[PDB]
RNA sequence: CUUCACACAUGCUACAAUGGCCGGUACAAAGGGCUGCGAUGCCGCGAGGUUAAGCGAAUCCUUAAAAGCCGGUCUCAGUUCGGAUCGGGGUCUGCAACUCGACCCCGUGAAGUCGGAGUCGCUAGUAAUCGCAGAUCAGCAACGCUGCGGUGAAUACGUUCC
């Protein structure tokens, strides 16, 4: 099907389905399907037609999803850049920002090796 | 402060370095030492001067710097390339 | 070892099938210390090997472990610069043991979905001389057969 | 031979296949799962059906 | 050249989810196509930072 | 003292179906507790918050053991495997958690498909796996160390070779 431009998969129940969007792990899709009836056992290749239109305004009152949710987290880090934080200081150089060990480690943020 | 029961603890010694200045409309710079502080909104208008350890590094608290600490703002470490 | 030969385990018969080759093989499915579900796999698998032959389990595999078991391995020793594989003839009880294996061994690594199929669908090919456990009991013989110039060096 | 991507755990699976023609049935019963990092041969002599199993795996022949 | 490789053309009648619908031509066959969303249920009619602290932070 | 263009070393979690996620339901041991331990009830999705019963403890609290067992479900995909990094909102100890704390919740969803030459440990309640507790301690980088139990293997021809 397609609830908000996000080409839900064929076979496959809608416990996973709904994770496919960005902004809906494995518990807010046990709350979308709660408040919209749909249980956690309907596949997705027999879904009702106005049934994802129930689907599909629950989240857009509720919940952010993308289009604008990945505004939310590269223009946080955008802010934290620009202010001179050291943890905007941080995002600059690929390096971790949460005090991790750089000393063997945190290949993460840097990448594979290079053996200069 | 971390918790939101106790409130947002900040330096005493510095509370009343702002407090004399914002009330009649004066801008100074301020040296200090509180690192541990968090930014109150009641001084954006001025400037200020935090440790390091070498050297007090100025820092002008604009508009969102509030919420972080002073301390965010002297990096301590100066590791300017391994090359 | 260097002192003496060291004493032997005795076993316990499986009681769903009166039979020291079945708690043997329970006993080399089992990783981890989990024995039940090593005993919820065989069983799995003698009870599936029914399903498609009717006839008893026990015989099934007492025969597919003869379409496996080996006697003439080959065991390597160094002499000056080039080290050459020696035949030996094997022991009975050892003989028991490598079929055993050579049957889990393989049936981790086929195509199936389960444990409780492919431990069956090779149990069912080696009672007719056909899967890859019996591949090996050929050429563990035929390494050995063609090595038996060497037959005088049994240490 | 070019090198292709990375191959899963499955290839292709037939399961109890039955294909033939109009009164000609030449495959009833066949059930394989073709292998990984092998090589298959088929056998068989002519007019049995070797290349039509090839049209069913390609998909040109339901 | 104006006949027959041009694909097929004819008049086709869409509906929304909304219930605004309206008849053009386009090459759906059945004159089925279905939309969940049109110009009509939308306007083009009428349309941290400093409030960190306010929950007491 | 925690910084990193990189090298080594000891571990932990993994790459799945002898499994992941859900609902049921059993069997421990050895230990700590007055600067404490927090039953029980109420509130909070959760860490916790709050009241206050009992106890210097074979009393009372810590305690509910986890694997296992019986059912469902995913059906071999970088995934309902994996939980790294990063946004967001909180709790606790403490004068103070920014450099530089642990835990929780929400979204994200990295590398990895059994690892090259080499090399290590284990002969029986042993390896392998599964948790529990203690000492330091305000809280913790507790995956480390010292201990405890639960489940529980395979093989030893022999002294030619290292
Ligand atoms: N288009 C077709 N329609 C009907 N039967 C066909 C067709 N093509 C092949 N066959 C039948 O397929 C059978 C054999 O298949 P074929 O492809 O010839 O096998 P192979 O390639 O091994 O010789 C023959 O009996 C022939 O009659
Ligand atoms: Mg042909
Ligand atoms: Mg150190
Ligand atoms: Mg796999
Ligand atoms: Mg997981
Ligand atoms: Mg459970
Ligand atoms: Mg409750
Ligand atoms: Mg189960
Ligand atoms: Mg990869
Ligand atoms: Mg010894
Ligand atoms: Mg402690
Ligand atoms: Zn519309």
């Amino acid at each position: 099907a397609r609830l908000v431009g996000v080409d839900l998969p064929r076979d496959k129940r809608m416990e996973v389905a709904l994770t496919y969007i960005f902004g809906i792990g494995r518990t807010r899709s046990n709350e979308i399907l709660a408040a919209t009836g749909i249980d956690r056992d309907l596949r997705t290749r027999d879904l009702t037609e106005e049934q994802l239109i129930h689907l599909r305004d629950y989240i857009e009152a509720n919940l952010k999803v993308e289009g604008d949710l990945r505004r939310e987290v590269q223009a946080d880090i955008r802010r934290k850049i620009e202010i001179g934080c050291y943890q905007g200081l941080r995002h600059r150089r690929g390096m971790p920002v949460r005090g991790q060990r750089t000393k063997t480690n945190a290949r993460t943020r840097k990448g594979p090796k290079r053996t200069i | 402060p971390r918790s939101l029961k106790k409130g947002p603890f900040v330096d005493e010694h510095l509370l009343k370095k702002v407090d004399v200045q914002n009330e009649k409309n004066t801008k100074q710079v301020i040296k200090t030492w509180s690192r541990r502080s968090t930014i109150i909104p009641d001084f954006i208008g001025h400037t200020f001067a935090v440790h390091d350890g070498r050297k007090h590094v100025p820092v002008f608290v604009t508009e969102s710097m509030v919420g972080h600490k002073l301390g965010e703002f002297a990096p301590t470490r100066t590791f300017k390339g391994h090359i | 070892p260097r002192k003496g030969p060291a004493p032997k385990r005795p076993l316990v018969n499986d009681p769903v099938y009166g039979s020291q080759l079945v708690t043997q093989l329970v006993n080399k499915v089992l990783l981890k210390g989990k024995k039940s579900l090593a005993e919820r796999i065989v069983y799995g698998a003698l009870e599936q090997a029914r399903d498609k032959t009717g006839t008893d389990p026990v015989i099934t595999l007492k025969r597919a472990l003869d379409n496996v078991k080996p006697a003439l391995e080959v065991r390597s020793r160094r002499v000056g610069g080039a080290t050459y594989q020696v035949p030996v003839e094997v022991r009975p009880d050892r003989s028991t043991t490598l079929a055993l294996r050579w049957l889990v061994g393989y049936s981790r690594q086929r195509r199936e979905k389960t444990m409780i199929e492919r431990l069956a669908n090779e149990i069912l090919d080696a009672s007719n001389g056909l899967g890859a456990s019996v591949k090996r009991r050929e050429d563990t013989h035929k390494m050995a057969e063609a090595n038996r110039a060497f037959a005088h060096y049994r240490w | 031979i070019p090198v292709g991507p990375r191959l899963g755990n499955v290839v292709v699976e037939v399961d109890h296949l039955d294909k033939g023609y109009d009164g000609r049935a030449l495959i009833k019963d066949l059930s394989f799962s073709l292998p990984r990092n092998g090589i298959v041969g088929v056998i068989g002599p002519n007019g049995v059906g070797k290349t039509t199993l090839f049209k069913t795996i390609v998909g040109l022949e339901t | 050249m104006k006949s027959d490789i041009h694909p097929a053309y004819e008049e086709t009648t869409v509906v929304c989810g909304c219930g605004n619908t309206f008849q053009t031509r386009s090459t759906k066959p059945g004159g089925r196509i279905v939309v969940e969303v049109c110009s009509q249920c939308h306007p083009f009619y009428t349309g941290g930072r400093v409030a960190r602290f306010e929950k007491r932070y």
